[PDB]
C-alpha cells in the first residue's frame, strides 16, 4: 500500500507536469506560427508594392526611349 | 489500559470536541482539567482516557488533526478547548476539498507523519496501550480519506493493538456534497481491511431521529451531535468505570465479531432527548429495553427486522434492579429469539453502571453486530453506481493520481461485504 501511495502522488505530479509543458509548447508553436505567417502576408504586400517601383521605373525609360 | 482518541477534519473534531465535554462532565474534570467531583468511581478508570499532568491535571490522551485550521480554532475557542494539550493539535492549512484522495493521497499525506509523531509520543507514556479510537466522518476529505490513512498508518506501527472508529455515514438528508458516495465507499474499503471495531453512525438515523422523535422541524449539526455524543458515551461506559466485567477493547473485539470482515456495529440510545429540554419521568426498565431494541432509537438507518442479531452489547446505566434488567434482557431475546442467530449460543451480553449520563436517571445503549447493517451499504452501493457508472464527478480524482480501477476494487470489496452479511443472516 505505501509503494502504491507514492505511485498515486507522483502520477499527479506528473500528470500536473505534463499540462504545464504542452500548454508551454503548444503557446511557443502558435506564437511561432503566427510570427511566420503575418511576416509572409507583409513581404508579400511589400513585394509587390516593390514590382511598382520597378513597372514605374520601366514607364519612365520607355517615355524617353520613344523619344 | 490506555486508549489514544483521535480525531480528523470538521465532523471527527466536532463530535470529538462533544465526546470529551460528555465524559469530562461525567469524571468530573472542569475545562481547565482540574477534578471537582464527589464518587470514586469517577477516578478509578480515569486513564483510559486521561493523563494526569503535574498538578494533578487531568489532560485527554487526544490528538486533533486537520487539514484546514478553522474547526480547531474552534475546538480550541470552545469551552473544554483549554483542555487539551495544545501539542496535539496537528493541521494544515490548505485542506481537502471534501475529496478522498486529497486527504489519504496528496494532502493528507504531507500532514500524517507529524500525526503520527504525536501519535507515538502519546504511546510511549502507556502502561498497556489498548489501541486507538477514531472520530470521523466518512463523507468529506480529511477524516475519510486522511483518517483512513492515519488507521493504516497506525497499524502498520502497533499490528497487535486495537483499532476502533465512530465512523458517520453519508446521507443525502444533511448531505455537503454529492462526491459523498465515493469517499464512503473508498473509506468503507478501508474499514473493512484495518479496524477491528467500527460504529456506524449513520446521518440519515440522526436526522430522521431529529425530525421524527424529536420533532425538532430543521435539525442541525449540533441536533444531530447531541445523539453522537450521548451514544459515545454509552457505548464506552464499560470502558471508562469498573463492572463486575473488567471490559477493554479486545474483550469487546473477541465477544462481538464473530468474522473479521463483520465488524460494524448499529448503536443505539435510550432515550432519545433533545438538547436543551429534560423530562422529569425517568423511565423503567421495561421501557429502556423495549426502545433502546426499537429501530426508532438505531443511530444507522437499518431495520433490525430486516436482519439477524450475530450478538448485542447492552449497557445499562443508573440506579435500578439488576435482577429486573435480567429479567427484561431474557424477555426481549425469548419473545423475539428468531431475531437471534441460533448458531451463536447466548449472544447477548447486559452490564449495568451506577453512574448515569447528566440528566438522566435511566439510560441503555444499545451496540448491536446485526446483519441488517448490509441495507446501510447497499445504500451508499446504489448512490455510488448512479453516479459511478456515468463516471461523474470522477474528475476530482483522477485529477489527484487516482485511477477508475481502485474505485472499482472499492466497489466490489464493499459489495462483497453485502454478500458475506447476507450470508449469515440465512444461516
Ligand atoms: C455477546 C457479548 C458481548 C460482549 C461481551 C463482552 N465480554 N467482555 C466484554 C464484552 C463487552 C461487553 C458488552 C456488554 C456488557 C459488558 C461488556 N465489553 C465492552 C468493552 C468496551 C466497551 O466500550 C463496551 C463493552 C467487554 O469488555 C461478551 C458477549
Ligand atoms: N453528525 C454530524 N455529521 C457531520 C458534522 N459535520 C460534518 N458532518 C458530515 O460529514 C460530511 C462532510 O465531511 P467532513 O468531515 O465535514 O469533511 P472533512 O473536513 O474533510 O473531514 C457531511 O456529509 C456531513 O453529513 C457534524 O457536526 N455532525
Ligand atoms: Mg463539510
Amino acid at each position: 500500500k505505501r509503494e502504491h501511495e507514492r505511485e498515486v502522488i507522483q502520477k499527479a505530479i506528473e500528470e500536473n507536469n505534463n499540462f504545464i509543458k504542452m500548454a508551454k509548447e503548444k503557446l511557443a508553436q502558435k506564437m511561432e506560427s503566427n510570427k511566420e505567417n503575418r511576416e509572409a502576408h507583409l513581404a508579400a504586400m511589400l513585394e509587390r508594392l516593390q514590382e511598382k517601383d520597378k513597372h514605374a521605373e520601366e514607364v519612365r525609360k520607355n517615355k524617353e526611349l520613344k523619344e | 489500559r490506555e486508549i489514544v482518541h483521535i480525531q480528523a477534519g470538521q465532523c471527527g473534531n466536532q463530535i470529538g470536541a462533544k465526546f470529551w465535554e460528555v465524559i469530562s462532565d461525567e469524571h468530573g474534570i472542569d475545562p481547565t482539567g482540574s477534578y471537582h467531583g464527589d464518587s470514586d468511581l469517577q477516578l478509578e478508570r480515569i486513564n483510559v482516557y486521561y493523563n494526569e499532568a503535574t498538578g494533578n491535571k487531568y489532560v485527554p490522551r487526544a490528538i486533533l488533526v486537520d487539514l484546514e485550521p478553522g474547526t480547531m480554532d474552534s475546538v480550541r475557542s470552545g469551552p473544554f478547548g483549554q483542555i487539551f494539550r495544545p501539542d496535539n493539535f496537528v493541521f494544515g492549512q490548505s485542506g481537502a476539498g471534501n475529496n478522498w484522495a486529497k486527504g489519504h493521497y496528496t494532502e493528507g499525506a504531507e500532514l500524517v507523519d507529524s500525526v503520527l509523531d504525536v501519535v507515538r509520543k502519546e504511546s510511549e507514556s502507556c502502561d498497556c496501550l489498548q489501541g486507538f479510537q477514531l472520530t470521523h466522518s466518512l463523507g468529506g476529505g480529511t477524516g475519510s480519506g486522511m483518517g483512513t490513512l492515519l488507521i493504516s498508518k497506525i497499524r502498520e506501527e502497533y499490528p497487535d493493538r486495537i483499532m476502533n472508529t465512530f465512523s458517520v455515514m453519508p446521507s443525502p438528508k444533511v448531505s455537503d456534497t454529492v462526491v459523498e458516495p465515493y469517499n464512503a465507499t473508498l473509506s468503507v474499503h478501508q474499514l473493512v481491511e484495518n479496524t477491528d471495531e467500527t460504529y456506524c453512525i449513520d446521518n440519515e438515523a440522526l436526522y430522521d431521529i431529529c425530525f421524527r422523535t424529536l420533532k425538532l422541524t430543521t435539525p442541525t449539526y449540533g441536533d444531530l451531535n447531541h445523539l453522537v455524543s450521548a451514544t459515545m458515551s454509552g457505548v464506552t461506559t464499560c470502558l471508562r468505570f469498573p463492572g463486575q466485567l473488567n471490559a477493554d477493547l479486545r474483550k469487546l473485539a473477541v465477544n462481538m465479531v464473530p468474522f473479521p470482515r463483520l465488524h460494524f456495529f448499529m448503536p443505539g440510545f435510550a432515550p432519545l432527548t433533545s438538547r436543551g429540554s429534560q423530562q422529569y419521568r425517568a423511565l423503567t426498565v421495561p421501557e429502556l429495553t423495549q426502545q433502546m431494541f426499537d429501530s426508532k432509537n438505531m443511530m444507522a438507518a437499518c431495520d433490525p427486522r430486516h436482519g439477524r442479531y450475530l450478538t448485542v452489547a447492552a449497557i445499562f446505566r443508573g440506579r435500578m434492579s439488576m435482577k429486573e434488567v435480567d429479567e427484561q434482557m431474557l424477555n426481549v431475546q425469548n419473545k423475539n429469539s428468531s431475531y437471534f442467530v441460533e448458531w451463536i449460543p447466548n449472544n447477548v451480553k447486559t452490564a449495568v453502571c451506577d453512574i448515569p449520563p447528566r440528566g438522566l436517571k435511566m439510560s441503555a445503549t444499545f451496540i448491536g453486530n446485526s446483519t441488517a447493517i448490509q441495507e446501510l451499504f447497499k445504500r451508499i452501493s446504489e448512490q455510488f453506481t448512479a453516479m459511478f457508472r456515468r463516471k461523474a464527478f470522477l474528475h476530482w480524482y483522477t485529477g489527484e493520481g487516482m485511477d477508475e480501477m481502485e474505485f472499482t476494487e472499492a466497489e466490489s470489496n464493499m459489495n462483497d461485504l453485502v454478500s458475506e452479511y447476507q450470508q449469515y443472516q440465512d444461516a
